[PDB]
DNA sequence: AGAATCCCGGTGCCGAGGCCGCTCAATTGGTCGTAGACAGCTCTAGCACCGCTTAAACGCACGTACGCGCTGTCCCCCGCGTTTTAACCGCCAAGGGGATTACTCCCTAGTCTCCAGGCACGTGTCAGATATATACATCCTGTTCC
DNA sequence: GGAACAGGATGTATATATCTGACACGTGCCTGGAGACTAGGGAGTAATCCCCTTGGCGGTTAAAACGCGGGGGACAGCGCGTACGTGCGTTTAAGCGGTGCTAGAGCTGTCTACGACCAATTGAGCGGCCTCGGCACCGGGATTCT
């Protein structure tokens, strides 16, 4: 079957930031279950942040509260900034 | 007059046999809008939601302090010095 | 006129200097006021470590400067 | 028709398909926004160029070039606010940061 | 060259830790703290 | 302004004694004062951050005690 | 036909109905068993159970006839696994148990 | 509107296992609010077990390994005790 | 097939206790540090352990696997990294 | 000859710079299999599942280590002893 | 003097990364039911105010006891060498059950109707918070016999 | 001087009166829970491949075990003087009770864009192979530390 992992975006990523450096498998796999914690804890905070608000759906918004919540400081700062802009763009496309 | 300690064991009894509040409630709430103002101005705060509040600090620190007496015990004093309170803390991993 | 010196824990050091004075002058000021002998100091302004033959001027340290101090 | 990937039209390397596909099977919540999962694989990604940032810098200030469990450790214990983040994180092989009691050194 | 957060210093290109204070390159957008 | 010297030292001495010490240092009272301040930081910064999220402008005791939950400090009997 | 609530039907004193209601409505799972309400009930109604049975021989145990949270905190706390289950529980107006060190006491 | 709460439940079982004890409404704040979180406790961990065995459906089964994984000891035992025989004598009508 | 194994929990030995207090920057070791840490061990495994075993008879199999292993660490508060 | 505590700081070097497993792999599997011979019988393995197990020991150990040094020189000794561990696990919550 | 570890260069090997094949699931687009965004209205509890009383904090002194060196001791971990022992690697074989596919069946979401259980509301009444008085348990110092 | 004791002062449980506001009980109702029936997918059940786990054996040691010599660190007694408990008088403002305004939380009508479902598809992502370079391990100096 297949399953699937984050292995090709995570590379990607790699590629963007140091274009001469190597990943291990080991490495690559704890990079796996790093997106996937961050993944389950920022994607479940925002679904308890939209049951208590008594909202069914959840926004961009609930995602920004969320990682204002979880991520400290100037990684909450960078990530809402990132974020927004990403979703200007695709708003814009 | 009685020796030092025999009253702190007093004390001891009466709020361990106690569960009112310890922290003056107007001084309380005066810091947590002070604390307040630096995340958003001009907020409401509920007489409920500063009891919790209120509640839920003293709970923490008086934890901290049983750790912090645990701490001294270990290094063989019975009087605590924030060295034991940095220690408690960092055992804890809140710091 | 005076210059600021900066150490590894925020304490900042105040100076009385002149631009003509060398930068081993400003150790052995240092050392005088605070016990850090020149051999342990390492001056940083303007992103450069300033060596220790030549003067204040040659770097182009004015008043009230922001000069960082590095111990090893 | 033509079609281009949400990940291109957001500008982002990570699937926003996928990540949206994951919130709807992983019911979090009964519907699930069309901006949450763009930005959701924004902020992923975000997190994922701080870390491999962080572990090739440890890597390439030990001369090697591929990106190593003991590098992501020295990356993640070395970074104040991505500890935080990570207090309650065990990383296989990770080993520990170089540190000790400076009362345990002659002076 | 990068200058350094820290203590200031123009470390190089090659420099991914600095010469004299040892402290790590940080990203154009987030800059390292004390 | 600073009126976290409003948390007084008598109030320090009570907790300490309902937390079972005999006998206390002096720097022991305005390190508490500083301890105090960050634990009410970051309880405050969740609560007012939920508030925000909820678009409103009343901090409640609902959201303080959900802030209090996330930080694995729960507390019960005002709700939830 | 007449009524008979599931409660009666398991013989439970718990909301066998509104624990349902609580675990679809609050989107845990897409689906939820027919049997799965019942032992949730059955559950919480034996640990509402335990706890009160316990605050109740505190409350008479301090000749006092209405359970108040001092006597449920004592009851939460002199049991170590109910104190287990809630390490984390912070009790409103529960203070503390009555402990302190035998060296602290005096020589 | 009306708010929901355990309050009838908890002053049933509280009247059964003591004839003549009454209670006062912050302890029943107490006791509400301790309910909703052993609820909130055991069927999020029973729901996530029920994901990750790829399984879309909570029943007795996956209640009672969430019961036995949260609950210490002789408490787990009991409880899971009831829990069967109430499942027995519901489904035995 | 499979005799039952007892007194197996003294495999925990002296010099690799000395290594781990080493490593996590230890200076000098007591006597009784050995018999200490071989319990706390065994209690720390012994809960682990009753965790994963219970996740495996729910999945109905009878290989514990790391996936079930990393299952009980997050449960724990002790989320493992690199397994899954 | 080497005077004591020499050899154990460039053993602390070494162990802290390297990150290789420490417990030996056999002995350590047979006492995970004794372990749950109490829970299941005649259960298996996978090979992952006890080198996470180890994984999970080793960083526990090593960080229960770290806290008990900790309390030690708070001490003002350098030695550690079970009055350290169980500090250290009573003020971290596990006892 | 002697041991530990970095710097430099050779050899290998294996696994990391790039390339090919596939297939399935993410895209595109349309439809449609509805969650909520918004406007409007209501009332309530939250902020601000006042004054009074007295509970409690501040400040001062004073004794005192305990935190902090300082010392000496002693015994006990630590380093080192020898012996031994079982861990580890590589090889073998068996088969247990982990995982997969197909069938079917039955169980729960869903809809409708009905109906009664719990929630908002109201009110008598008693658990107890408070007050007063007291005898007994604690505590401490002054006095006395060895 | 040191151990034992009596008595005064203080703190506190114990014995009653009270008045009281929350607590438990009676009630309207309506909305959520229960009974009937459908259907369609989730999951139980049977058969199979073979992945991987268990068991074992032969060397080869790296590492564990044991014993010894000894210097270093834990521990105990000592002394002091300094910081803190204890008590008392004073000063501050916390808390109680009431009033008032209203900003804002909460409930309601609407209609609309926003997101689930379904059909077709095609390229992206995953499974498998091939190679070469980055790092493990090897050895000889050189430097550093004890
Ligand atoms: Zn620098």
């Amino acid at each position: 079957t297949r399953k699937e992992s984050y292995a090709i975006y995570v590379y990607k990523v790699l590629k963007q930031v140091h274009p001469d450096t190597g990943i291990s498998s080991k490495a690559m796999s704890i990079m796996n279950s790093f997106v996937n914690d961050v993944f389950e804890r920022i994607a479940g905070e925002a679904s308890r942040l939209a049951h208590y608000n008594k909202r069914s759906t959840i926004t961009s918004r609930e995602i920004q509260t969320a990682v204002r919540l979880l991520l400290p400081g100037e990684l909450a700062k960078h990530a809402v900034s990132e974020g927004t802009k990403a979703v200007t763009k695709y708003t814009s496309a | 007059r009685y020796r030092p300690g025999t009253v702190a064991l007093r004390e001891i009894r009466r709020y361990q046999k106690s569960t009112e509040l310890l922290i003056r409630k107007l001084p309380f709430q005066r810091l947590v809008r002070e604390i307040a103002q630096d995340f958003k101005t001009d907020l409401r705060f509920q007489s409920s939601a500063v009891m919790a509040l209120q509640e839920a600090s003293e709970a923490y620190l008086v934890a901290l302090f049983e750790d912090t007496n645990l701490c001294a015990i270990h290094a063989k004093r019975v009087t605590i010095m924030p060295k034991d309170i940095q220690l408690a803390r960092r055992i804890r991993g809140e710091r | 006129m005076q210059i600021f010196v900066k150490t590894l824990t925020g304490k900042t050091i105040t100076l009385e200097v002149e631009p003509s004075d060398t930068i081993e002058n400003v150790k052995a000021k240092i050392q005088d006021k605070e016990g850090i002998p020149p051999d342990q100091q390492r001056l940083i302004f303007a992103g450069k470590q300033l060596e220790d033959g030549r003067t204040l001027s040659d770097y182009n340290i004015q008043k009230e400067s922001t000069l960082h101090l590095v111990l090893r | 028709a033509k079609a281009k990937t949400r990940s291109s039209r957001a500008g982002l390397q990570f699937p926003v398909g996928r990540v949206h596909r994951l919130l709807r099977k992983g019911n979090y919540a009964e519907r699930v926004g069309a901006g949450a999962p763009v930005y959701l694989a924004a902020v992923l990604e975000y997190l994922t160029a701080e870390i491999l940032e962080l572990a090739g810098n440890a890597a390439r200030d030990n001369k090697k070039t591929r990106i190593i469990p003991r590098h992501l450790q020295l990356a993640v214990r070395n970074d104040e606010e991505l500890n935080k983040l990570l207090g309650r994180v065990t990383i296989a092989q990770g080993g520990v940061l170089p540190n000790i009691q400076s009362v345990l050194l002659p002076c | 060259f990068w200058d350094c957060s820290v203590c200031t210093f123009r470390n190089s290109a090659e420099a991914f830790k600095c010469s004299i204070c040892d402290v790590r390159k940080g990203t154009s957008t987030r800059k390292p703290r004390i | 302004r600073d009126n976290i010297q409003g948390i007084t030292k008598p109030a320090i001495r009570r907790l300490a004694r309902r937390g079972g010490v005999k006998r206390i240092s002096g720097l022991i009272y305005e390190e508490t004062r500083g301890v105090l301040k960050v634990f009410l930081e970051n309880v405050i910064r969740d609560a007012v951050t939920y508030t925000e999220h909820a678009k409103r402008k009343t901090v409640t005791a609902m959201d303080v005690v959900y802030a209090l939950k996330r930080q694995g400090r729960t507390l019960y009997g005002f709700g939830g």
